[PDB]
RNA sequence: GAAA
DNA sequence: ATTATGCATTTCCGACAATATCAATAC
DNA sequence: GTATTGATATAAGTAAAAATGCATAAT
């Protein structure tokens, strides 16, 4: 009851701004059927759903038809594709507003001020039933803000004050390749760290054949990715792109101090731990060397270590009693 | 035992003179004692400091920066003398190859032989002075960058052996990797021996925790995804280092000289006795000392050294009153004034929750980076005003000596960088002539006119002046009475300290009955009113540009800035009809500050973000809008250009020939040089720079190049720096933006030198800023007679003329590049020779090849046989076929062309001796 | 901070 | 052949201005 | 094997893209 743009309509557009967008309906249903949404969200026609960076439209246009939310929003600021969207998609339960989705005030006016997009507050013993965000962040200078809305997830301040809101996201196959990368892998950083420490993240699917060796074979096994071919998505001159959940999880440190000793762990991403901490302050090698007991944590290199050692290592850091001020961190620039 | 007191005691000139002489003889020892250098200064002071700690029981936090540094020292020596006997054993065979660690012993083999030549003592102390020097410098908080002390050590033990060989000496430099890792090693074993004590609290016990603490640590930060090695210093350093014993730790090794000057002979020979000064300031450039040298060795900079012995040869003294009142400020505590005021730690507001908005968050992160930028720059505000009241306390009551250098431009300035006169305006005010000359009929008027300047109202009329003056002599009196504790009137003024001076010179005048009679050390300054525009004005014989810059005689002193106010104020009156808000909020927030600097820098090459910064920096006191006032002051910028590109036109035209020919000169190739093979290809390099010479016979190298920024392994990590001692091309951007403003500037310090060196002739006291010049009250009409004479003298040429001329001289057999399409019949020839030079050749010829046989070519019309010249003129080559042709520069594949540079623009009829009484050419 |  | 594209007046004072890891090559 | 120059990632609001300040060079 929803019409879907076609390849014709989608071609008309000028400016991508480096972001690629998929087309096909046959792959759509094979990703929606590969994450069964069906069974989450018990009450699909109670669904409020948020779309950032929609573009052509065609996914969400596909998920009205699918499950029927309660309320569906479209969220694009950009000219040609705002225009777009509001000439083929007026006179039609979805929801188009020009607004950005990169301004943090942007959430605020939508929904605590103009009182338009409210979402349903739950506990966080479970996934938010009755919210989900989906966004399309494909442009590659565009990944700071990925980077800080995995921030948010761990502040519970931009969305997730709600709940366990779980996120649809496209992003550059780079990216999820280095946001999917575990311990050992040359890979890993700290945006690894990050997703291992928020969220519990799944690739659903990819674009491209060759760029999955990026990724664990065991991690690849157990996902089962679906794979499609470049000719699927619009804008051909760019990189593959790659689908992944997010979904938020329950977390017990500090999250200034475990950000300040992963950060000034892991810029020594290849240096044993024997002398790496004497960056973290004055006289951090001997205090970890006696308050560290352990005989492979001595020689294990951050980018070895997992979450529970850095959070082990966080912990120790809190009890140092000669601990630098986090605060005092950045330089005089300006 | 006071010595200025003395002097204005003696009655007599003879025992003047006597005492005068009998200083001069005892002040030697004095001399060689403040020139003793730093090393053994430092040693001696740190063991003097250590054996009274050590006699008086156990005192340690009193004296605890010094102690410390000497326990250090004696306990980090020993590290020093084993590396360098391993040094020595792994170097004394020199047999093996790949020997030890890869990285250790390759290293090694490096950096060894650099380090058995200085004493282990002198480098022990030289990094720990490097470390102690460089302190919250580079945006750290509370440390250095890695890359700037490695190399600030290894140059500061490079510079002390270049010292103690030439000592002895009454070998060319040391690389920069090398540099590095002598310092990155010294570091290290500084590091790895510095303790200091401190006491922290146990969070679960919430009672001190006692313990010792390295007092250098390593670590790195980022700034916008970007690595940064730095190195910290502790907190119970810190608090000792910024303290009021910071001069006792790090004596200062150029100081204010007691005797004369030793004269300018040599460009290596001047300034002080026994340290060796160059007369440039080379930053890092081996052409400029070349060409120096080659200077020196013809013997044409000899005004060069008359001016510079002339400005060296003035004496000076420390005022008292201005002294003891600035005492007072500093020791109250309150911020006075533009002494922010004595705060211990730094205040942070409360943090909000952590799951508040994320703009609040960013909020307040924006915050706390802007106090803890606050928090620093008031307490290096304080150290530097602490630093040199206590240099003028060392120097209370006694007699001073200002030796001058120049940099590349030309330019003068004092060799003592710490306290001197080039100062802010407490180091202008603190400053006094020791010779004490009559007032006669002239230095009451003078000295009003100079506090009527003082007080910011220098454009008016001197009538006005003076009439200023002569009304506020009540508040004069109260000011020189009771400048704390009372009206403070003096404060007004945008030279408070300066004014207050003058205050006080002027009660002590009008408290006799004769101010004829009256002995005054206050120097009285007359400058120029927009110099560059002068100097632009003279170049082109511009009859407007004389008239509006106070060069052609008039009853009131114009002003540019004012004028040009004026114009973008009624064409934003003009903008009004159309209204748009944005013009309307700034339509009459114009300020001639704003139109000063923009007006100021326009003729010198400013571009549009330029402009707008300037404009900003000043519109942000009036606070017009918000700080994204950018787009306001975007759309002054664009009308202010507008403005100023209708005003100047003459100026733009000389500006414009002048940037041309840098382009044509960075865009050249030289014959001989450039005759080898390059093999990269068709891009020949571009080693050329444009230099040329002032009507003084200074010649002036553009040091702009191309640096090449690599990763140096080094002890504590790798550095990315560059390598100054190599070649590289020209930076053809750089050569060209910094021409025009760097000919005008040498001009200015050509002229400065011509007037100092006439003055010394004529037997006056002659201190300069640059543009400005100081004097007694009652000289300044010689004064004035003598800059006309100079101005005159040095633009009764073409400068601009003689400036072409010697660019044609010195480029006589140069190539350019060009690319002209061979559907034009010359251009055409030009691919056909290259085609038939190649078969010639027997290869595919380069340009390389052609160049190279243009300048063999050249090279059989100069040689003595006929013969071979005959035959050189019969050999025609790509280049020669060219020389006769210039109008194909407009008329595809590239060609060589020959450097030929633009025709002047035309100059206007104006006779520069008009200025010869021009009332307010300088005020 | 100082000068164009 | 117009598209990208680095840079934004000069000088001096300490007056600045990234480092680590890796991935094929070269020897 | 050891040794070497180049490519790539880092953090994460003072966006990136598109549309400009502007000249110079380029893929
Ligand atoms: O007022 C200045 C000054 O006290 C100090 N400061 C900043 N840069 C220097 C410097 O190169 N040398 C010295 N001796 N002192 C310096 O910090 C204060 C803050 O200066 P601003 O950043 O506000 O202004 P700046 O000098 O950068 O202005 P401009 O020269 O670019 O116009």
């Amino acid at each position: 009851s929803v019409p879907i743009p076609g390849i014709k309509d989608i071609s008309k557009l000028k400016f991508f701004y480096g972001f690629k967008y998929l087309w096909n309906p046959t792959v759509y249903n094979k990703i929606f059927d590969k994450l069964d949404l069906t069974k989450t969200y018990k009450h699909p026609e109670e669904l409020k759903v948020l779309d950032l960076y929609p573009g052509v439209g065609i996914q969400s246009a596909i998920f009205y038809n699918k499950y029927c939310p309660r309320q569906y929003s479209l969220l694009e600021k950009r000219s040609s594709l705002y225009k777009f969207l509001n000439a083929k998609f007026e006179g039609s339960p979805l929801q188009i507003l020009k607004r950005d989705p990169y301004d943090w005030s942007t959430y605020s006016n939508l929904i605590d001020e103009e009182r338009i997009f409210v979402p349903e507050v739950q506990s966080s013993d479970h996934i938010n039933d009755k919210f989900l965000t989906v966004a399309n962040v494909t442009g590659e200078g565009s990944e700071g803000l990925i980077m800080q809305w995995l921030s948010c997830i761990g502040n519970k301040n931009w969305l997730y004050r709600f709940g366990k809101v779980k996120m649809l996201l496209w992003m550059p196959s780079t990216t999820a390749r280095k946001l999917l990368a575990r311990p050992g892998m040359h890979s890993r950083s700290k945006c690894s760290v990050v997703r291992e420490a928020f969220t519990d993240t799944k690739l659903i699917a990819i674009s491209d054949a060759n760029e999955l060796k990026g990724f664990d074979s065991q991690c690849i096994e157990e996902w089962d990715p679906i794979l499609f071919s470049a000719a699927e998505i619009w804008p051909t001159k760019g990189k593959p792109i790659a689908l992944v959940e997010m979904d938020p999880i329950d977390f017990d440190f500090d999250v200034d101090n475990w950000d300040y000793v992963t950060r000034h762990l892991m810029i020594l991403k290849r240096t044993p731990l024997n002398t790496v901490m004497d960056s973290l302050g004055h006289g951090g090698q001997q205090y970890f060397n006696s308050r560290i007991t352990d005989k492979d944590l001595l020689k294990k290199c951050p980018i070895d270590l997992t979450n529970d050692e850095f959070i082990y290592l966080t912990k120790l850091f809190m009890e140092w009693p000669f601990k630098p001020d986090i605060l005092m961190d950045f330089v005089d620039m300006y | 035992i006071n010595f200025f007191e003395i002097y204005n005691s003696l009655p007599t000139l003879e025992e003047k003179k006597a005492f005068e002489s009998a200083l001069n003889i005892f002040n030697q020892d004095r001399q060689k004692v403040l020139e003793n250098r730093a090393t053994e200064a430092a040693r001696e002071r740190w063991k003097h400091d250590f054996e009274e700690a050590k006699a008086r029981g156990d005192i340690s936090i009193e004296k605890n920066l010094n102690v410390k540094l000497w326990k250090w020292y004696n306990e980090m020596l020993p590290l020093v003398k084993e590396e360098i006997n391993h040094c020595r054993s792994l170097l004394s065979e020199k047999l093996s190859d790949k020997k030890g660690l890869n990285k250790v012993d390759t290293n090694r083999l490096g950096y060894g032989p650099y380090l058995t030549l200085i004493d282990p003592g002198k480098m022990c102390v030289i990094t720990i002075l490097e470390l102690l020097k460089l302190n919250s410098t580079g945006g750290v908080i509370e440390g250095m960058r890695t890359a700037r002390a490695v190399i600030s050590v290894g140059k500061a033990i490079e510079m002390e052996f270049r010292s103690e060989q030439v000592l002895k000496s009454e070998k060319i430099l040391w690389p920069q990797s090398i540099r590095a890792r002598i310092g990155s090693v010294l570091i290290s074993m500084l590091i790895q021996v510095a303790k200091v004590s401190v006491q922290g609290v146990d969070p679960v016990t919430k009672a001190k925790v006692h313990g010792e603490a390295p007092a250098f640590a390593h670590g790195y930060q980022y700034h916008n995804g970007s690595k940064l090695g730095v190195l910290k210093i502790h907190k119970t350093l810190i608090r000792q280092l910024n303290g009021e014993r910071l001069i006792a730790s790090v004596q200062p090794q150029l100081l204010p000289m007691l005797v004369e000057p030793k004269p300018w002979v040599n460009w290596r020979s001047g300034g002080y006795h026994y340290t060796q000064s160059t007369l440039l300031r080379t930053k890092d450039s081996p052409e400029q000392v070349a060409y120096l040298k080659a200077a020196s060795d013809n013997g044409d900079i000899d005004r060069v050294y008359d001016g510079l012995n002339v400005l060296g040869r003035t004496p000076w003294t420390v005022n008292r009153k201005v002294f003891d009142v600035v005492s007072q400020v500093w020791n109250k505590g309150e911020g006075f004034l533009d002494i922010p005021g004595a705060q211990d730690e730094m205040v942070l507001p409360p943090a909000p929750p952590k799951n508040s908005d994320p703009s609040i968050l960013r909020a307040w992160k924006l915050q706390v980076k802007t106090i803890a930028n606050k928090f620093s720059s008031d307490r290096s505000n304080r150290c530097d005003t602490n630093y040199k009241l206590e240099i003028a306390r060392a120097f209370l009551g006694e007699k001073l000596y200002f030796p001058h250098n120049l940099d590349f431009r030309g330019r003068a300035y004092p060799l003592s960088p710490h306290f001197n006169h080039l100062g802010n305006d407490m180091s202008r005010g603190l400053l006094i002539f020791w010779h004490g000359k009559k007032l006669g009929p002239s230095g009451l008027k003078w000295l009003k006119i100079h506090l009527s300047n003082l007080f910011g109202f220098d454009k008016l009329p001197l009538k006005d002046r003076v009439a200023f003056t002569e009304s506020h002599l009540q508040d004069i009196k109260d000011s020189a009475e009771n400048p704390l504790t009372g009206d403070r009137w003096w404060t007004t003024a945008d030279k408070p300290w300066q004014a207050l001076a003058t205050c006080f010179e002027l009660n002590e005048v009008m408290k006799m009955d004769n101010p004829e009679e009256f002995i005054s050390h206050q120097p009285v300054h007359q400058d120029g009113t927009c110099n560059g525009l002068q100097h632009y004005a003279a170049l082109g014989g511009d009859v407007e540009g004389a008239t509006q810059v106070n060069l052609v005689p008039s009853d009131k002193p114009q002003d540019v800035y004012a004028h040009v106010a004026r114009l973008v104020q009624k064409r934003l009156e003009i903008a009004a009809e159309k209204g748009d808000e944005n013009a309307k909020i700034l339509k009459d927030k114009i300020t001639r500050k704003v139109v000063k600097q923009t007006v100021m820098t326009n003729v010198y090459g400013v571009t549009y973000v330029g402009a707008t910064f300037q404009i900003a920096k000043q519109l942000s006191p009036i606070f017009d809008d918000r700080k994204e006032s950018l787009d306001f002051s975007k759309y002054l910028t664009k009308h202010v250009f507008s403005a100023i590109r209708e005003l100047f036109h003459s100026a733009h035209l000389i500006q414009d020939w002048l940037g041309e020919s840098a382009k044509r000169i960075s865009k050249s190739i030289r014959l001989d040089v450039d005759e080898k093979s390059f093999k990269n290809g068709n891009k020949p390099d571009f080693m050329s720079s444009v230099i040329w010479t002032t009507p003084l016979g200074l010649p002036i190298v553009q040091p702009y190049r191309e640096e090449s920024k690599k990763q140096v392994e080094t002890n504590l990590q790798t550095v990315f720096i560059s390598d100054p001692f190599a070649v590289n091309p020209v930076n053809a951007r750089r050569q060209k933006a910094g021409l025009p403003p760097n000919f005008i500037h040498s001009l200015d310090a050509s002229h400065m030198l011509l007037s100092a060196a006439e003055c010394g002739k004529q037997g006056l006291d002659f201190a300069s800023v640059h543009d400005s010049y100081w004097t007694h009250a009652s000289d300044i009409d010689t004064m004035n007679v003598v800059l006309r004479e100079q101005f005159i003298k040095l633009h009764e040429v073409d400068l601009v003329l003689r400036l072409k001329e010697e660019f044609d001289q010195r480029y006589k057999n140069y190539v350019k590049i060009g690319k002209l399409k061979r559907s034009t019949d010359l251009a055409q020839k030009i691919i056909r020779i290259r085609k038939d030079l190649s078969r010639k050749l027997g290869r595919s010829t380069t340009l390389a090849d052609e160049i190279y046989f243009e300048k063999k070519r050249q090279e059989l019309l100069n040689s003595p046989l006929i013969e071979d010249r005959n035959v050189g003129e019969k050999m025609v080559t790509t280049v020669s076929l060219f020389e006769d042709i210039t109008d194909l520069d407009a008329l595809g594949m590239s060609v060589l062309l020959p450097l030929r540079l633009p025709e002047i623009p035309p100059k206007g009829d104006f006779d520069v001796t008009v200025l010869r009484n021009s009332q307010y050419f300088f005020s």
